[PDB]
């Protein structure tokens, strides 16, 4: 049983490293029997994962003429939902449902159970076909809002685009029924006999409560039915009114949303770490990413434990080395991390990719790495976990190399990536040989991730909040020094909104003292030579000359608040025109949506190309808010400067 | 030749509501009739009707609206001189403190009053320390936006307080001088005088309210004291920035009957010099004495030498009375073996266990406060605190018509208050609806249809924004026109504005997501001065419609 042979069975199988070593053992060096043994042992592997909650996955729709299918397939993480192999499975299932008009979920399940088991075998998450449904009508339309929401709509006397718009509406407004009358009339007469008790306790006349409940029940029934809902593309009119205008009729509709009605058992990363932990200067932000079973949480508890033991001391964890303070988050979800990054709730300086050496990279491991690329994480360090459960050291080298090449495929320095070979379990138990690996990993955090740049070390910048003309002295701007240092006698530029102007700092001032300089963090008045008050305005910045430029057009990564986060409750579309808040002021802009995106819902992550009415000092990384009349409804990060 | 909706709306907003008689009274009487209550026979009945604290909540809720709704109407013809009535009370209270000052500075005999003073003195000292700290004064001193002896309302903005030299009392001079020494900017004093200015503002139809307008530098330092007290009171579970605490405790008391709400009959003018000296550490008392105005000038030119420590317009009065009432209420609790954390205060508004009330009344008599038995509730189904009123858990907060209804904006305010009082979740009580629709007809046609959702002010009728023909969705944001006060720009004091800014920025279940986002927004706003002309304008604001069920 050579490492070379195990490798052979690996790329033929996709099964974990040790699974191959083992199966190549009880089958002798016979690769073919090994294939069969593992393929046979798949059933139990899938059976073991079967207890795992799986609330992620995809919705799929497909229309062929007047017959349409909508399908849900689940998994554990959105990383796996994005994976090509998972996607292939679901598309295959979907295609089979359409071709054989299969609407019985059990026939569907039973027909793909072998592939499912084989897919769970190599992906390592509990994957399941959940539900499947079909819809027919004169005209069929569909809308996918990413992977999460699928809609089928059947109509009559309506054209293709009308149906598409209705589907988009259904996706956003979730009607339960078509028309108010359709509401299970017996399910609301109990709620009307429940409601009028509530009302009739004030001692308020019989007639009053009944009459009020009746009126309440009427609009409650309106909002839950298509017909009664404000059309999302024109809220001043209901979908019912829209339909009459087109002499059309909605026949039926189906809305699936991934995970609908499945528990939703949230996780407390920090506490799970502390729990696990018990039974057993520069500030740097890091995060763990990797497969659900590969011990990210165990590793984190081992890190906190060993570092505390050795050095003494947004659900996050904290730990210190002699030279650094670390904040540590987990990255279980792609969309979730992207959103945290955009809003500034989270921001990695480095990532720790956790791979169990017992398996080696999973298929979704590229998705884990691709996330790093997408949010532009500068550095990735690898922790190879469960190394105590691996006998042959040359197999460890096999895994190492697989990881390095994956990293290089996505433009990380695979060949120069620090890779620690450790054991979170063994270190957490107290075996010193393994604790040494934890310390080694912390050594790499210290050495491989550069200390992020301090504001005081950046070129001078002060966002201008107000401008004054002091008789007998001259012009003064006020603000908080955002970065760098401004000294009396130095030249400055006034950047943004207007043509750039130049001036000279003739003084720096606080309420109690005149100063020679202003430094990052400090609130000050900066006196300027020559320039007049009416030549400056809020929204411009003071900067060291040449260090920042004004721009009108940029690419951005944007998060749109959900209703509950106090943002919008309706979607917007192509010509959305809100205010963009940069540092001290709102600026009006227009957006271009990405190719193929037509609707944006509250709670969405989305990239937009923004064009501002006038220029604004900015560079890559500048965060901004999106506003409607002073109310914040979104947040953005400038990703690339354009025109 | 251009009647845009915007011009049409402005024209409508600038008309007068034309009606015979007292419109306010007519609205209230139609409302009573619709609920099956007898109408007000005369203007005199409006202000002298008492409700009965029994019946179903429905019965009580309208009955209480009846007792309150015209309680504060300021345009009756009853010949009541509400200013003279106020000055009468003002002299009486001052005479009251005179007696208190003498009795309290006057020599085994045993007493609840003295015992509570002894206990409160010790507890206040642990809470607030020996003397106001430099750090606290540095953090909390500031100018307000109100009038001072040198600045009338139109010059009330803080920028004008730095721009114009303010007055100060003799004892406050050294504070100003210490301020002056600490900065290169110059701080000017207009005059040194021991007088504040006493005046009346409206309260209800029977009487005005007396207040004082302080010398501006005194105020500047009073606010420092006020700020420090507000911080320290948090250690007694009292948050003077949050009225909802008392509101909830009132509701609770109306259900459990274990909490009492106690109203103090404008005893914000009965806090005697003597009581403060007995309760406060000497370092604090000296400072309070330094910063108060010892004398007042009345509107008629006569002067007063104050027996009370200070009055409503002083920048530490609200906090000082909170401290004083709280400390006494908490000592009464200790004396009775009640938990003193059962005590909450918000200025005049006191909440404590119903069992403590009789003892509290005795202590209050002894320290020169006069408890209003009619507005004190320690049994029965009714409680009231901090603007909220409850009857057996039911919100029965009334609304008030304060002024002659003249313009469409006045009528819209009244109709919107009716809406908020008479709806549940946007659904009308049919009894009130009929009155609402009737009086809505008095509005110019366009303003009858121009609706906004609740929570957007009163520049338009609260209703459904999606049926508003004047609302316009532009770039996926809906904009709605609302009525505003028409204004004209004034020039700001340039140096005064600069000092205000420089002084302010140098004096210094949330999700992590919207917390970092909030950090983005700069909270300072440039000084901008306006004068309102009395006419009305129209402004488009961004609106979100009510959410679906
Ligand atoms: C000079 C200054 O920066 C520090 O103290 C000033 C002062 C602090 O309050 C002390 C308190 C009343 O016990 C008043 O001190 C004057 C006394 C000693 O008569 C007030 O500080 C607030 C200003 C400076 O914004």
């Amino acid at each position: 049983i050579t490492a070379s042979l195990v490798k052979e069975l690996r790329e033929r199988t996709g099964a974990g490293m040790m699974d191959c070593k083992k199966a190549l053992t009880e089958a002798n060096g016979d690769i073919e029997l090994a294939i069969e043994n593992m393929r046979k042992s798949g059933a139990i592997k899938a059976a073991k994962k079967a207890g795992n909650v799986a609330a992620d996955g995809v919705i799929k729709t497909k229309i062929d003429g007047n017959y349409g299918i909508i399908l849900e397939v689940n998994c554990q993480t959105d990383f796996v939902a994005k994976d090509a192999g998972f996607q292939a499975f679901a598309d295959k299932v979907l295609d089979a449902a359409v071709a054989g008009k299969i609407t019985d979920v059990e026939v569907l399940k039973a027909q793909f159970e072998e592939e499912r088991v084989a897919l769970v075998a190599k992906i390592g998450e509990n994957i399941n076909i959940r539900r499947v449904a079909a819809l027919e009508g004169d005209v069929l339309g569909s809308y996918q809002h990413g992977a999460r929401i699928g809609v089928l709509v059947a109509a009559k006397g309506a054209d293709e685009e009308l149906v598409k718009h209705i589907a988009m509406h259904v996706a956003a407004s979730k009607p339960e029924f078509i028309k108010p009358e359709d509401v299970s009339a017996e399910v609301v007469e109990k709620e009307y006999q429940v409601q009028l008790d509530i009302a009739m306790q004030s001692g308020k006349p019989k007639e009053i409560a009944e009459k009020m409940v009746e009126g309440r029940m009427k609009k409650f029934t309106g909002e839950v039915s298509l017909t009664g809902q404000p059309f999302v593309m024109e809220p001043s009119k209901t979908v019912g009114q829209l339909l009459k205008e087109h002499n059309a009729e909605v026949t039926g509709f189906i809305r699936f949303e991934v995970g609908e009605g499945i528990e939703k058992v949230e996780t407390d990363f920090a506490a799970e770490v502390a729990a696990m932990s018990k039974q057993s200067k520069p500030h740097v932000n890091v995060g763990t990413i990797g497969h659900v079973d590969h011990g990210k949480t165990t590793l984190t508890a081992a890190i906190t434990t060993v570092l505390a033991k050795t050095y003494g001391g947004t659900s996050h964890v904290e730990y210190d080395t002699p030279t650094r303070h670390y904040a540590h988050v987990d990255c279980p979800g792609h969309a979730d991390y992207v959103k945290n990054m955009i809003t500034g709730a989270a921001q990695m300086d480095g990532a720790i990719l956790v791979v169990a050496a017992t398996d080696g990279p999973m298929p979704q491991t590229r998705e884990h790495i691709l996330l790093g690329r997408q949010v532009g994480v500068p550095y990735i360090i690898v922790f190879l976990n469960k190394c105590d459960m691996v006998d042959d050291e040359e197999l460890l080298e096999l895994v190492e190399m697989e990881v390095r090449e994956l990293l290089s495929q996505y433009d990380f320095p695979g060949d120069d990536t620090p890779i620690v070979r450790g054991s979170a379990l063994k270190a957490l138990e107290g075996d010193a040989e393994w604790e040494a690996k934890i310390l080694e990993l912390a050594g790499f955090l210290d050495s491989y991730i550069p200390e992020p740049e301090r504001a005081i070390d950046k070129p001078f910048l002060l966002p201008i909040e107000d401008v004054f003309s002091i008789s007998g002295r001259g012009t003064v701007v006020t603000g908080r020094v955002e970065r760098g240092i401004i000294k009396v006698g130095e030249e400055v530029e006034i950047v943004g909104i207007k043509e750039t102007q130049k001036s000279t700092c003739t003084g720096v001032e606080m309420f109690r003292k005149l100063l020679d300089e202003g430094r990052a963090g400090e609130n000050v008045g900066v006196l300027l030579r020559g320039i007049k008050r009416e030549e400056i305005e809020r929204g411009q910045v003071l900067a060291k000359p040449g260090t920042i430029k004004p721009h009108t057009k940029f690419e951005s990564e944007v998060y749109i608040l959900s209703k509950d986060e106090g943002g919008r409750h309706t979607p917007f579309f192509k010509g959305y025109r809100p205010q963009f808040y940069f540092r001290t002021t709102d600026v009006t802009g227009t957006i271009e949506l990405p190719e193929g995106v037509e609707m944006v819902m509250p709670g969405d992550n989305i990239k937009m190309v923004v064009t501002l009415i006038h220029p604004i000092a900015m560079d890559d990384g500048l965060r901004f808010a999106i506003r409607e009349g002073g109310r914040t409804v979104g947040a953005g990060v400038v990703a690339k400067v354009l025109s | 030749s251009r009647n845009s909706l915007s011009a049409q709306l402005r024209r409508a907003a600038n008309t007068r509501i034309e009606v015979e008689g007292n419109l306010a009274l007519s609205i209230a009487n139609d409302l009573l009739l619709a609920y099956g209550q007898s109408p007000f026979n005369s203007e005199a009945e409006c202000i002298s009707f008492s409700p009965r604290f029994d019946g179903t909540p429905d019965d009580f809720r309208i009955n209480y609206l009846k007792a309150e709704i015209m309680s504060k109407y300021d345009d009756f013809s009853l010949g009541i001189d509400t200013e003279a009535v106020a000055w009468e009370k003002f002299l009486a209270a001052e005479a009251e403190c005179a007696l208190t000052n003498a009795r309290l500075y006057r020599p085994f005999n045993f007493s609840l009053g003295e015992s509570c003073i002894h206990m409160a003195r010790r507890k206040i000292a642990k809470l607030i320390g020996d003397v106001p700290s430099v750090e606290g004064m540095l953090r909390h001193c500031r100018f307000s936006g109100g009038a001072t002896t040198t600045n009338n309302r139109s010059y009330g903005h803080p920028s004008f307080k730095f721009a114009l030299p303010q007055a100060c009392t003799p004892r406050a001079l050294k504070y100003v001088l210490a301020l002056r020494a600490s900065t290169h900017f110059d701080t000017r004093i207009s005059d040194i005088s021991p007088f504040n200015k006493a005046v009346t503002v409206p309260k209800n139809s029977k009487t005005d309210r007396c207040i004082a307008i302080e010398p501006g530098w005194n105020m500047f330092f009073q606010l420092g004291i006020g700020g420090i007290l507000r911080d320290r009171l948090r250690c007694w579970g009292i948050d003077l920035n949050d009225q909802t605490i008392n509101q909830r405790r009132a509701h609770e008391g109306s259900v459990t009957n274990n909490l009492a709400t106690v109203d103090l009959s404008a005893a914000s003018d009965s806090i005697s010099l003597a009581l403060c000296e007995l309760l406060l550490p000497p370092g604090w008392f000296e400072v309070l004495m330094d910063l108060r105005s010892p004398k007042g000038r009345l509107p008629d030119g006569s002067v007063v030498t104050y027996e009370k420590i200070s009055s409503m317009g002083n920048g530490y009065t609200f906090e000082l009375e909170s401290l004083i009432f709280a400390s006494l209420a908490r000592s009464v609790c200790e004396i009775l073996d009640l938990d003193s954390s059962e005590v909450t205060v918000y200025g005049d508004d006191i909440i404590l266990p119903s069992c403590a009330v009789p003892a509290l009344r005795e202590v209050f008599k002894y320290v020169g406060f006069t408890t209003n038995t009619k507005k004190t509730f320690s049994e029965g189904p009714f409680r009231e605190s901090c603007g909220k009123h409850y009857y057996s858990g039911v919100d029965v907060t009334p609304f008030y018509i304060r002024h002659r209804i003249v313009s469409p904006a006045d009528l819209i305010l009244v109709l919107n208050n009716l809406y908020r009082w008479a709806t549940i979740d946007g659904v009308w009580d049919p009894r009130a609806h009929s009155v609402y629709l009737k009086y809505r007809k008095l509005l110019p046609k366009q303003l009858q249809r121009n609706t906004i959702p609740d929570g957007y002010g009163d520049g338009a009728l609260v209703g459904s924004v999606l049926i508003n023909p004047f609302a316009k969705n532009r770039g996926w944001i809906r904009y709605v026109p609302v009525i505003t006060d028409h204004t004209r720009d004034r020039e700001r004091a340039e140096l005064g504005s600069y000092l205000y800014d420089l002084f302010s920025r140098c004096l210094s279940c949330d999700s992590a997501d919207l917390f970092a986002i909030d950090q983005l927004i700069c909270r300072s706003n440039p000084t901008k001065i306006s004068r309102s002309t009395g006419k009305f304008d129209i402004q488009y604001i961004a609106c979100s419609s009510r959410v679906l069920a």
